[PDB]
Order: structure tokens, then C-alpha cells, then sequence
């Protein structure tokens, strides 16, 4: 058995040397051509380098207005990471938060502070007792809540969090967001993802559902710092675009047998879209609610 | 001290004050659509309101009659105002104007406004829009919305 | 009265660069996103504004071709039409003004 | 008069070693015999010192100076020839490290005052300085802290000797 | 109307362009082309009987060696020297706050003498011959900044080069010297080497009233 550390390390180094054997099979610079089509700025051509450019690149290249608030990446109508690098010639389109229709930027923030949440329940609870991830469910904005299934210790099966431990839940995902740590990606191998995410039986069979739903059985994996995680899709640039941010509720699920599954539901708002007190009090209290998938 | 004193001081006089929002009421009415500095903007358009009022009030009446003549310098848009601006706003009651802010003057850097009856033929100004529903809050509070509705 | 003595610069540099003094950085400011440019929250942006404007001058030096003198305003209302299309049922008893291009997008 | 700041930006540098930090670009230009007063363009140029240069450019578009608008047309000529001269891989990743203004050749004409009296009327000009520097602004100066405060405290108090003795 | 007028060393054309044949590099009126470079040839041993064109290659090649070595070390009079004025602006203009790091590693195959043309004698008084040579070497190049950073380039990685090079003598000048006049690239090129930074052509400015069109 490995401890929690090691693992970390272990994933960390399969993670790295992945990323630079991508970088080895691109060893040659070579320009790209990418049409920025958006309605400001019309018509506009980058020269990027290939499998190095990114779209934080193209908006670095525009203006720093276009960092701070293009929040996703429209690659050929694709909703692309603005870290991720970009590979064809192609034709880009930032989206903010505050756009005509938000959702694809919406689902991105909402993925990404379930991450966000299930590191911080990973690295809070102790090393005497167990703690595994299952998966965060793809659950609507209209919900109020993003939540995160984890499998936790039969030492704990009747514990119930409390209201300080809540609080403390939610100062560490603080700490995160004062750390500030990008959102790295990488498409990786079936195979890859495999032996990184080998000591989880749960996350195996998420890479495998991912592996069998795409052709090229090629997923997705997000790190912030040391965490690393399957993602369902594309992220936000860094753990900073979140302003408010709370772990609201610890809920278990209707099968106790044979393992049981707690919901952790949170709630989040960027800083573009920071509210009052009293309206974010009213989100907590809808949080803290009930959310089924 | 100036306690509950709703009227600026503006030209030479109460004379001037009065001659100045009349010109400005009747380029406005003229043009529809007209730019100026945002204090004489601000009176001339309650005077706008109320002359749009007595438009309504319409042309048979003599108080009306003289009201316009005296407002309106040219004396064909006397006409205008009765048979156009009335009838535009004969379903409304009283949101006849729009002011708004542009920037400033190139030459003293005067706060500037530019004030239009609304409907109108010109191309439309760039208003200010509230933000979209399928904003991140907006789906949220939409939410609680429907939860409130549900409870109750 | 007269200055007793010569104000010196140490004196002179803190009256002079005291933060009232100084200008404030404005926090207002916001990218208009029609056209991608620099806007103040409670201003309308100068690049739309002018737009309208020369469009806006465009259509009123047509009105004055077409009311030809002074002292002529219509007792009719007034409709823009462009190249390309026929005047509505609804805009039959409207003085038409006539406009050689195409409907600008954000007129409707 | 004196144009060492354009040889500043003539000056030439040794190649780098592929071992050593990239040293940034920096960028020099400067607008010479300008109809304002050298004072109120102190007054615009402290209010841009350290910004990036997209803030700088906004906070310059929105203030209300003739200087304001001087200094916007030298910032982008000056990031125009960054990224067309210098190599700045991208036109917004510069920022203002200085940013000051000088004075420039005056003219003297005659104030007439009352009785036989006269002054002298000074139609005064200016130059205006900036350096851009490739980069992201540098963070300011976080404020001291009391813990700081304590340990400088500390430091002097343990700094102490025994005066006038052996 | 002064008397005095501009004695030009130089012109900045070429006379009757030796188009590149295709496939020249892919591969490892013959006569008419033949008879028009040799004219030239009797033409340039006629206003000097002391031209081996057998000779000239080895020239041409040091000319060219040298000169590129005058542009690494900025040796502006040494330019001036074995490059000709037309040829001088747009070799020295776009590195004058550059460092340059030039090398010759090796000829891939002897340099050939492909072209040999003649001016006409109205030339204000100046009669003037050009030899285009074609040259295939092995060469470095690492261009760095006005801070020293590299620009364009590898240090130590050499490639391989195909030119064109044309090189001009005023005859009629009793100094005169075989000068490097042009370099004809084909049009059939291969494209370049990549720059190693990022480019963004902005697209076109617009006017308040003016609308974009694709
Ligand atoms: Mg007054
Ligand atoms: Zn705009």
C-alpha cells in the first residue's frame, strides 16, 4: 500500500513525463494560423506555434482586458481550455461570463469548483482513515450546487460533518483560491490515465466509460498544483477566477449497501459575478438544499 | 443654503434660464433627438414632459394653444407637436423622454447628454442592457426562484 | 499682504504631491462589448455613440433634402427605409426617407 | 539641449547565455517641446508610474487632459515600436517603469498690467519620458506588517551597545 | 545644372534575369543562352584581357565568405569593398541593432557560373558586366536582439543553402572590382526556416461609420 503522499508524487511524475513526451513529439517550432472571428476585434490573425500556443496567448497577443475576462476558448465551435494548446490551424472565439448565452463557460466554472472541492476533501480528511472519489456528476447550474461523490471510511459511516468542519471545509478551498494554481490539461491516453489512476477502482471505471464513449480513447486530465483529476471537459484558466466560494452541505445517498456515498455540495460565484451578502446568503441556504441528479 | 430649491440657476437670469430650455425644448422637438450639457438637458426635459402633456390636453383647448405658442418658436411645429407627438403618446402616460450620458465635451469637458422622445424614426441609441438570463447568477436566482414557487 | 519669506521645495513638494493633489485612478471602466471598446459603466461608449450619429446626420441631411426650406416640418410621422425593401403595411400614411445602403445590424 | 534618451534607445546589448534569465526588453521614448505645463504632466505621468500598459492607456483614454491625450499618443507609438523594433513577443505585456517630465524651451512675452506696468508671460513647453519594460507590472509593496514592525523593533533593540566605555 | 553629377559605382538591376530552371535542387536555346553569355564574356575580356572565367568561382565564393564575415564583425569599409551599394542597405539596414553569428561550414558541390550578361555602352559613359553564379553550401545562423536574445536561427545546427548569387564589375572604372550585385531566390523556393517568436497581423482598423465586410 502507498501512502498518501507517494501517490502524490507518483502521480505528479506519470503527469510530467507524459506532458513532456508530448513535448518531444512536437521538438520542431511550427506556425499555426488562428482567425479570431469574434464580433470585437473582427478578422484578426495570429501566427502561434503549434502544440505551444495557447489561448491565453492569443488574448496576451489582443489585450489584457481579453485575459481577465475570456474565461473559454471557442476552437472551430469547440469549447477549448485557454491553457490548453492548440494543434490546427483553426479559427478562435473567446467567451466570457457575462456573453448572450454563458452555459458552455457556466458548465467549465462549475466543473472546475467541484475539482477544486473534491482535492480539498481529499487532502482534509486524516491519513488513519480512507478516502476515495468517485466521480462529480455532471449536475445543471439551475441546481444550485456542485457535488462531489466520495466513499469514506467504515470508521466513519455514522459521522456526520459539522457546522465548523464545514467552515473549515471551505477555508482550505480559500486557501486554494489564494494559491491561485492555473488549471493545467492534458489529452492523454486511455492506457496513461489507467496506470495514473490505477490505486481507484472508481476512477478506472470513469476512465473506462470515457475510453468507450470517445473513439480514440483519449480523456481528459486537470491538475492544480499537486491534484490531479478526470474531467468531463474543458476548465476555467485559474483557481483566482472564484470569489465566493462554500462547502454547503455532506448529504448520504439512499443505498447504504454495499458502500456508502457522500454528496458534498458547494457553491461558488466568480469574481465577475460576485453578489451580496444577502443574495449569497440566499444561494447558501438553496446549496445546503437537497441536489439530485 | 438652498433647501428645497428644485430649479437650477442658469444664464443671465430667470429671462435667460427660461429662453435657454425653450430653445433646447424646441430643438428637441424639432430634431427629436438632441445633445447637450446634462444640467440644461435635466430641466429642459421635465419642461419636455409637461409640454408632451399639454399636447395632449390637444389643440382645441386656448390654454394649450398658448402654452405651445409660447414653447415653440417657429410655429410649425405647433402642428408637429399636436398631431404627432400626442398621438405617439396618447397609450403612454408619462415616460415620454430618454436622457442619457455621453462623455464629454472635446473642447471644456462639459458632462454631456443626449435626451430623444422615445419611439422616434432615428437609428436607436446604444442603451444600456441588464445582463442576460443565462448569466451563472441569473441561473441561480432563477432557481431559487422556482424553489420559492414550488414551496409555496 | 506679501510672502514673508521664499516657500522652499521640500515645503512646495509636499503640498504639491499630498494625495488629494494627485489624480484618482478610476475603477469605472469597461469594455464595451459590441464593438471591444473602452467604455465607463454610466456613459454611453463614444465608439457606438458616433456611429449613430454620422448615421444619424446621414438621415437628417436626407429629411432636409427632401423637406427642401425652412418652416416646412411634416404633420405626418417618418419612417428610414434603405436599398433593398418596400415600405410596410403598417407604415402607409409615413413620410418615407430614402437611404442609398444597406440596413445598418443594429437598426432594426 | 540634450537627446540621450533616444540614445538609450540606440544603445545595443552582447548575446545572451543559455543559462541565464531573459532579461526583459526595454523600450524608450519621449515627446519633445509639448504646449503644457512640465507640472500638470508630472500630475499625469505619477498617475501612470508602474501600471501595465493597457491600464495606463484606459486610465489615460478617461481622464480630461490635453497632456492625458499627449501621453496616449506617445504610449502607443512607444508600444508600436516595442512590437515592431524590439522584439516584444506580445504588444500587451509591457509596463511604464518610468515615467516623468521635463522641462522644455519657454518663450518670453510681454503681460501688460495697469498704470505703465508690465509683467513677463512665460508660453511654457515640456517633454515628456517614458521607459516600457517588458513584463507584467511588478506587484506593489505590500504594507508593513505588525509583526515587521515588532521584529524592526527587535532588531534595534538588540542592536544596542554600551557607548563610550571600552 | 551644375556640371558635376552623381558618379554612380553601381546600378540595381539585372540585366536579362537568369529565371532558376525547376527542379534544379530537386535533381542531385541552350545554345542561344550559351552564345548570349559568352558575347558577354568577350565584351568583359575585351575591357580586360585578364579574366579567366574558369577563375571566377573560387572568387565569388571567397567574396561571398568574406563579406558575410564583415557583416558578423560589422566591418562597414570591408563591405563597402567586395559588396556593391545596391547591395549594401538591405544587407546591413535590418541588422544595424543586431548581432549577427555567421559561419561557412562547406560547399555541398564546386559553385557554377550559370549567367553572364553585358550593360550597353550608354550607361553616362559606363560599361558594366554581371555573372550570376550559382552557389549550394552548408551554413549557420543565429541572429539575437538588440538585448542578445536570439532572434532567428540555431547556434551550431548548419543547413543547407541554394542562391543565385549575382555579382557586378564596373568594367569601365579603372578601380573597379567583382562586387556581390543581387541574390535571385527562386520563385520555386523551399519556404523558410521558422522565426521562434509569435506574430499577430491586426485586421483591418474601422471607422465609427464604416462597417465589416468579410
Ligand atoms: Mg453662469
Ligand atoms: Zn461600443
Amino acid at each position: 500500500q502507498l501512502s498518501p503522499t507517494e501517490l502524490t508524487e507518483m502521480r505528479n511524475d506519470l503527469f510530467n513525463k507524459e506532458k513532456a513526451r508530448q513535448l518531444s513529439l512536437t521538438p520542431r517550432t511550427e506556425k499555426i494560423e488562428v482567425k479570431h472571428v469574434g464580433k470585437t476585434d473582427p478578422g484578426t490573425v495570429f501566427v502561434m506555434n503549434k502544440n505551444i500556443s495557447t489561448p491565453y496567448s492569443c488574448a496576451m497577443h489582443l489585450s489584457e482586458w481579453y485575459c481577465r475576462k475570456s474565461i473559454l476558448a471557442l476552437v472551430d465551435g469547440q469549447p477549448w481550455d485557454m491553457y490548453k494548446p492548440l494543434t490546427k490551424s483553426c479559427e478562435i472565439k473567446f467567451l466570457t461570463f457575462k456573453d448572450c448565452d454563458p452555459g458552455e463557460v457556466n458548465k467549465a466554472y462549475w466543473r472546475s469548483c467541484a475539482m477544486m472541492m473534491g482535492c480539498v476533501i481529499e487532502r482534509a480528511f486524516k491519513d488513519e482513515y480512507m478516502v476515495n472519489l468517485v466521480r462529480a456528476p455532471e449536475v445543471p447550474v439551475i441546481s444550485g450546487a456542485f457535488c462531489y461523490d466520495v466513499v469514506l471510511d467504515s470508521k466513519l459511516d455514522e459521522w456526520m460533518p459539522t457546522k465548523e468542519n464545514l467552515r473549515s471545509f471551505t477555508k482550505d478551498a480559500h486557501a486554494l483560491i489564494y494559491k491561485d494554481l492555473p488549471f493545467e490539461t492534458l489529452e492523454v491516453e486511455a492506457k496513461v490515465a489507467l496506470e495514473i489512476f490505477q490505486h481507484s477502482k472508481y476512477k478506472v471505471d470513469f476512465i473506462e466509460e470515457k475510453a468507450s464513449q470517445n473513439p480514440e480513447r483519449i480523456v481528459k486530465l486537470h491538475r492544480i498544483g499537486d491534484f490531479i483529476d478526470v474531467s468531463e471537459g474543458p476548465l476555467i484558466p485559474r483557481t483566482s477566477i472564484c470569489f465566493q466560494y462554500e462547502v454547503s452541505a455532506v448529504h448520504n445517498l439512499q443505498p447504504t449497501q454495499p458502500s456508502l456515498i457522500r454528496r458534498f455540495q458547494g457553491v461558488s460565484l466568480p469574481v465577475h459575478l460576485r453578489a451580496h451578502f444577502t443574495i449569497w446568503d440566499k444561494l447558501l441556504e438553496r446549496s445546503r438544499k437537497m441536489v439530485t441528479e | 443654503i438652498s433647501h428645497g430649491r428644485v430649479f437650477r440657476r442658469m444664464g443671465l437670469g430667470p429671462e435667460s434660464r427660461i429662453h435657454l430650455l425653450r430653445n433646447l425644448l424646441t430643438g428637441l422637438v424639432r430634431h427629436e433627438r438632441i445633445e447637450a450639457p446634462w444640467a440644461r438637458v435635466d430641466e429642459m426635459r421635465g419642461y419636455a414632459e409637461k409640454l408632451i402633456d399639454y399636447g395632449k390636453l390637444g389643440d382645441t383647448n386656448e390654454r394649450a394653444m398658448r402654452m405651445a405658442d409660447f414653447w415653440l418658436t417657429e410655429k410649425d411645429l405647433i402642428p408637429k407637436l399636436f398631431q404627432v407627438l400626442a398621438p405617439r403618446y396618447k397609450d403612454q402616460t408619462g415616460g415620454y423622454t430618454r436622457m442619457l450620458q455621453i462623455p464629454n465635451r472635446s473642447l471644456d469637458r462639459a458632462k454631456m447628454a443626449v435626451i430623444e422622445y422615445k419611439g422616434n424614426c432615428l437609428p436607436p441609441l446604444p442603451l444600456p442592457r441588464r445582463d442576460s438570463h443565462l448569466t451563472l447568477l441569473n441561473q441561480l436566482l432563477q432557481g431559487l426562484r422556482q424553489d420559492l414557487r414550488q414551496s409555496q | 499682504a506679501a510672502p514673508k519669506n521664499r516657500r522652499t521645495i521640500e515645503v512646495n513638494r509636499c503640498r504639491r504631491r499630498n494625495p488629494q493633489k494627485l489624480i484618482k485612478v478610476k475603477n469605472n471602466i469597461d469594455v464595451c462589448p459590441e464593438c471591444g471598446h473602452l467604455k465607463q459603466k454610466h456613459v454611453l461608449c463614444a465608439y457606438c455613440y458616433e456611429k449613430v450619429c454620422k448615421e444619424t446626420a446621414e438621415i437628417r441631411r436626407q429629411i432636409g433634402k427632401q423637406e427642401g426650406g425652412p418652416f416646412k416640418a411634416p404633420t405626418i410621422e417618418t419612417v428610414v427605409l434603405y436599398t433593398g425593401e418596400t415600405p410596410s403595411e403598417q407604415d402607409q400614411g409615413k413620410r418615407i426617407i430614402e437611404r442609398d445602403r444597406k440596413r445598418p445590424s443594429w437598426f432594426t | 539641449i540634450s537627446r540621450k534618451w533616444e540614445k538609450k534607445n540606440k544603445i545595443v546589448y552582447p548575446p545572451q547565455l543559455p543559462g541565464e534569465p531573459r532579461r526583459p526588453a526595454e523600450i524608450y521614448h519621449c515627446r519633445r517641446q509639448i504646449k503644457y505645463s512640465k507640472d500638470k504632466m508630472w500630475y499625469l505621468a505619477k498617475l501612470i508610474r508602474g501600471m501595465s500598459i493597457d491600464q495606463a492607456l484606459a486610465q489615460l483614454e478617461f481622464n480630461d487632459k490635453k497632456g492625458a491625450k499627449i501621453i496616449k499618443e506617445v504610449l502607443l507609438e512607444a508600444q508600436d515600436m516595442a512590437v515592431r523594433d524590439h522584439n516584444v513577443e506580445f504588444r500587451s505585456n509591457l509596463y511604464i517603469a518610468e515615467s516623468t517630465s521635463g522641462r522644455g524651451q519657454c518663450l518670453k512675452r510681454i503681460r501688460y498690467h495697469g498704470r505703465g506696468r508690465f509683467g513677463i508671460m512665460e508660453k511654457v513647453y515640456c517633454h515628456y519620458f517614458v521607459k516600457l519594460v517588458e513584463g507584467p507590472p511588478p506587484p506593489p509593496e505590500p504594507p508593513k506588517t505588525a509583526v515587521a514592525h515588532a521584529k524592526e523593533y527587535i532588531q534595534q533593540l538588540r542592536s544596542r551597545t554600551i557607548v563610550h566605555t571600552l | 545644372k551644375s556640371d558635376r553629377s552623381i558618379h554612380l559605382a553601381c546600378t540595381a538591376g539585372i540585366f536579362d534575369a537568369y529565371v532558376p530552371p525547376e527542379g534544379d535542387a530537386r535533381i542531385s536555346e541552350r545554345m542561344k543562352k550559351t552564345m548570349a553569355s559568352q558575347v558577354s564574356i568577350r565584351r568583359i575580356k575585351d575591357y580586360d584581357a585578364n579574366f579567366k572565367i574558369k577563375d571566377f568561382p573560387e572568387k565569388a565564393k571567397d567574396i561571398f565568405i568574406e563579406a558575410h564575415l564583415c557583416l558578423n564583425n560589422s566591418d562597414h569599409d570591408r563591405l563597402h569593398t567586395l559588396v556593391t551599394e545596391h547591395c549594401f542597405p538591405d544587407m546591413t539596414w535590418d541588422i544595424k541593432y543586431k548581432t549577427v553569428r555567421w559561419s561557412f561550414v562547406e560547399s555541398l558541390e564546386p559553385s557554377h557560373v550559370v549567367q553572364v550578361r553585358c550593360s550597353s555602352m550608354m550607361n553616362q559613359g559606363n560599361v558594366y558586366g554581371q555573372i550570376t553564379v550559382r552557389m549550394h553550401t552548408r551554413q549557420t545562423l543565429a541572429i539575437y536582439d538588440r538585448f542578445g536574445r536570439l532572434m532567428y536561427g540555431q547556434e551550431d545546427v548548419p543547413k543547407d543553402v541554394l542562391e543565385y548569387v549575382v555579382f557586378e564589375k564596373q568594367l569601365t572604372n579603372p578601380y573597379g572590382s567583382w562586387r556581390m550585385h543581387t541574390k535571385i531566390v527562386p520563385p520555386w523556393a523551399p519556404p523558410k526556416q521558422p522565426i521562434l517568436k509569435t506574430v499577430m497581423i491586426p485586421g483591418p482598423q474601422l471607422k465609427p461609420e464604416e462597417e465589416y465586410e468579410e
